[PDB]
């Protein structure tokens, strides 16, 4: 009734939920792509791919249970999901995977098949998956030659010259102990799972903590994959924004919020309560946008994105939509904030009380190992509601106004202009 | 510049006010047979302005039908006008033919810019 | 060559030293040539309308 955290030398994490009729047990690790080189980068999406393998999933599916995994940039995890009863099931496998299997799932067979499957699949996202590719590259030049500019699927390149050593050498300097929370949610009790946890003994690698690094650090700079052969033109431009656990984290988000997503194919959408939209709709600007505050570990990114076939507009809607943003510093009002306050509420609460259990059980590992609990939405809201129009414009005068931008685009994008142009528009001339 | 939800507004308090209604309405029948608009085959919803958009909006929406019949009294009104004639009695709008066709149109769309505008501007009173 | 492997800019990029080095010297710059074109506009003008006040033939008090 309040998300439970007991340590024995196994940090264990649970979030009971009484409606749900299913169970996932699992575990997260701290270290994501970020924690890879460009060398051996997509070591992470691999690992992902032969734990989900067929060998793998057929034994998991015998038992009644369903595999999940989830490469992030500053976390990785692995998921089984059953009925509440088969919860000890569920740990068996976990435990065999990660404990017993080793040479079983890194046979060559399974992994070179394994291996194509993920190099057909990185090669189909970057040849059609435009908005999300987009925006991996705004990343990569965000925070060019530092770990967030890793993209969390690798690369073709280093995916090619991958080896099943590269994958053990990952797994013994971050699959470890000190660097992982086993998580539980859906129907389930922590006691339940800490006992049958605690059943077992071992430790494979103990005390043993994983590598470190320079941190994260955001360059004002620009990368475009011009192709005029496509239908419309995708661009992700954004801001140095902040990184998880700032005391900016809400404000951030509820900036983000004030400007919001717009999808011009849905009449509601076009109603929204955003001033941007009376200035985009008239000549149809673009297909839709959508405004976002990415928050990780070291650094963050707050801007948008967008998708366009009005190929010769661009440079208005560029300009209208930081035109919009300036208004954060100079002259946002109270309704637009509250209005921010409630959808940004909706936003979390969607989020966080979400009817899956493995939605849960990534979020919560992911912010266990980060601040070593979880926030509840309680504390979220209350936090949220304290936000002052004087609180946007400080936190807007601090990561917007004149403040250098990263931007990446596909497509034709002939019309966006230069750099320069772009930059001049995140402030307005002053007496 | 004077919308038409305040021309109503007090053309209606007007025309259900018996008093008034009898000493305003006949100048106004006077007024509009001296006008001569129908005297060149127009009604009085054809004179409105139209570039602004409220009724670019009240044009749109108007049907097919009496959109074609808008477009002939315009034109022919145009044609008379240029050879500075009259149109013959008998192809004059009657009284009863000059009825106020687009005017729920442009009122329709004035109330929605109207609740647009006061929705962009409302106050939070927390 | 993967597009995620950005060039080198480091002969270009200044080093950890200030992040705002750029911004002051740029700004500095851009301010003085305003000020400096300023006055000097302002030179122009008055020497312009100088022209056309009392020649200094025309000044006789007798
Ligand atoms: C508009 C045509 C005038 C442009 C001619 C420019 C050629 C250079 C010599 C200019 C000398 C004339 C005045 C003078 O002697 O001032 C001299 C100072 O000149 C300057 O500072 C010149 C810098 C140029 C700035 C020009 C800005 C552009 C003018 C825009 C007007 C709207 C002497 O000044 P003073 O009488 O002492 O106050
Ligand atoms: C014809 C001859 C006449 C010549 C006269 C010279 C004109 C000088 C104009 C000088 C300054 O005009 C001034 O320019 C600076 C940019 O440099 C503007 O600054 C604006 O952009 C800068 C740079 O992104 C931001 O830091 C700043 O917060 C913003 O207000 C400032 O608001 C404007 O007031």
């Amino acid at each position: 009734a309040e998300v439970t955290q007991l340590s024995n030398g196994i940090v264990v994490a649970t979030e009971h939920n009484p409606s749900a009729h299913t169970a996932s047990v699992g575990v997260v690790f701290g270290s994501g792509a970020a924690n890879e080189n460009p060398y051996n980068n997509g070591v992470s999406n691999l690992w992902k791919n032969i734990f989900l393998s067929k060998e793998n999933s057929a034994v998991a599916a015998k038992e009644g249970l369903a595999l999940s995994s989830n490469i992030s940039r500053d976390f990785q995890s692995y998921i089984v999901s059953s009925l509440p009863g088969s919860t000890d099931k569920s740990l068996d496998f976990l435990n065999q995977s990660f404990i017993q299997q080793k040479a079983n799932l890194l046979s060559s067979s399974n992994f070179e098949a394994t291996k194509k499957s993920v190099l057909k699949q990185v090669q189909d996202f970057e040849d059609n998956d435009h908005p999300n590719r987009v925006l991996e590259h705004l990343h990569s030049t965000a925070f060019q030659n530092t770990p967030l500019s890793l993209p969390t699927r690798g690369t073709l390149e280093s995916l090619e010259n991958l080896v099943v050593a590269d994958l053990e050498s990952f797994a013994n300097n971050h699959f470890l102990n000190s660097n992982a929370v086993v998580v539980g949610t859906g129907n389930i009790k922590h006691e339940d799972l800490v006992n049958s946890i605690e059943s077992k003994n071992l430790s494979l690698q103990t005390g043993t903590k994983p590598v470190l690094k320079k941190k994260a650090a955001f360059l004002g700079s620009e990368v475009r994959l011009r192709d005029d052969t496509l239908p419309k033109a995708w661009i992700s431009l954004a801001v140095e924004g902040e990184p998880v656990n700032s005391p900016n984290y809400f404000v951030a988000k509820l900036a983000a919020q004030i400007f919001g997503s717009y999808n011009a194919f849905e009449p509601a959408s076009r109603l929204q309560g955003i001033k941007l939209l009376d200035n985009i709709q008239e000549y149809q600007l673009c297909d839709n946008f959508n405004h976002f505050s990415l928050s990780y570990k070291d650094s963050g990114l707050w801007g948008f994105s967008t998708a366009t076939r009005n190929v010769t507009m661009i440079d208005d809607l560029i300009h209208f939509t930081l035109k919009q943003w300036n208004r954060l510093t100079i002259s946002v009002t109270d309704t637009e904030v509250e209005r921010a306050k409630s959808l940004l509420k909706l936003q979390l609460g969607q989020l966080y009380e979400s009817g899956n259990p493995v939605n849960d059980a990534n979020l919560l590992g992911a912010e266990v190992l980060i601040k070593g609990s979880k926030l509840s939405l309680g504390e979220a809201f209350k936090k949220i509601d304290a936000i002052t129009v004087k609180d946007v414009k400080a936190w807007a005068g601090k990561r917007l106004w004149d403040q250098d931008i990263a931007i990446a685009g596909t497509g034709q994008i002939e019309g966006l202009l230069d750099y320069m142009r772009i930059r001049s528009d995140m402030s307005m001339m002053r007496w | 510049p004077q919308s038409f939800t305040s021309i109503a507004r007090i053309g209606d308090y007007i025309l259900k006010s018996p008093v008034l209604s009898k000493l305003c309405v006949p100048v106004a029948n006077q007024f509009i047979n001296l006008a001569g608009y129908k005297k060149l085959g127009l009604k009085f919803d054809d004179l409105i302005a139209e570039e602004n958009p409220i009724m670019q909006t009240a044009l749109r929406r108007l049907p097919e039908d009496e959109s074609y019949a808008r477009a002939y009294r315009i034109i022919r009104a145009h044609q008379t006008e240029l050879t500075h004639h009259l149109l013959p009695r008998n192809e004059w709008i009657k009284a009863q033919e000059d009825v106020p066709y687009l005017l729920p149109y442009i009122l329709e769309a004035e109330a929605a810019a109207k609740e647009k505008d006061e929705l962009d501007n409302i106050e939070v009173s927390k | 060559k993967s597009t995620y492997r950005t060039p080198n800019f480091d002969d270009v990029l200044k080093e950890n030293n200030d992040a705002d080095k750029g911004r002051s010297y740029a700004y500095f710059m851009v301010g003085a040539m305003g000020l400096l074109s300023s006055a000097g506009a302002k030179s122009t003008v008055e020497t312009f309308i100088s022209s056309m006040t009392a020649t200094a033939d025309v000044l006789a008090m007798a």
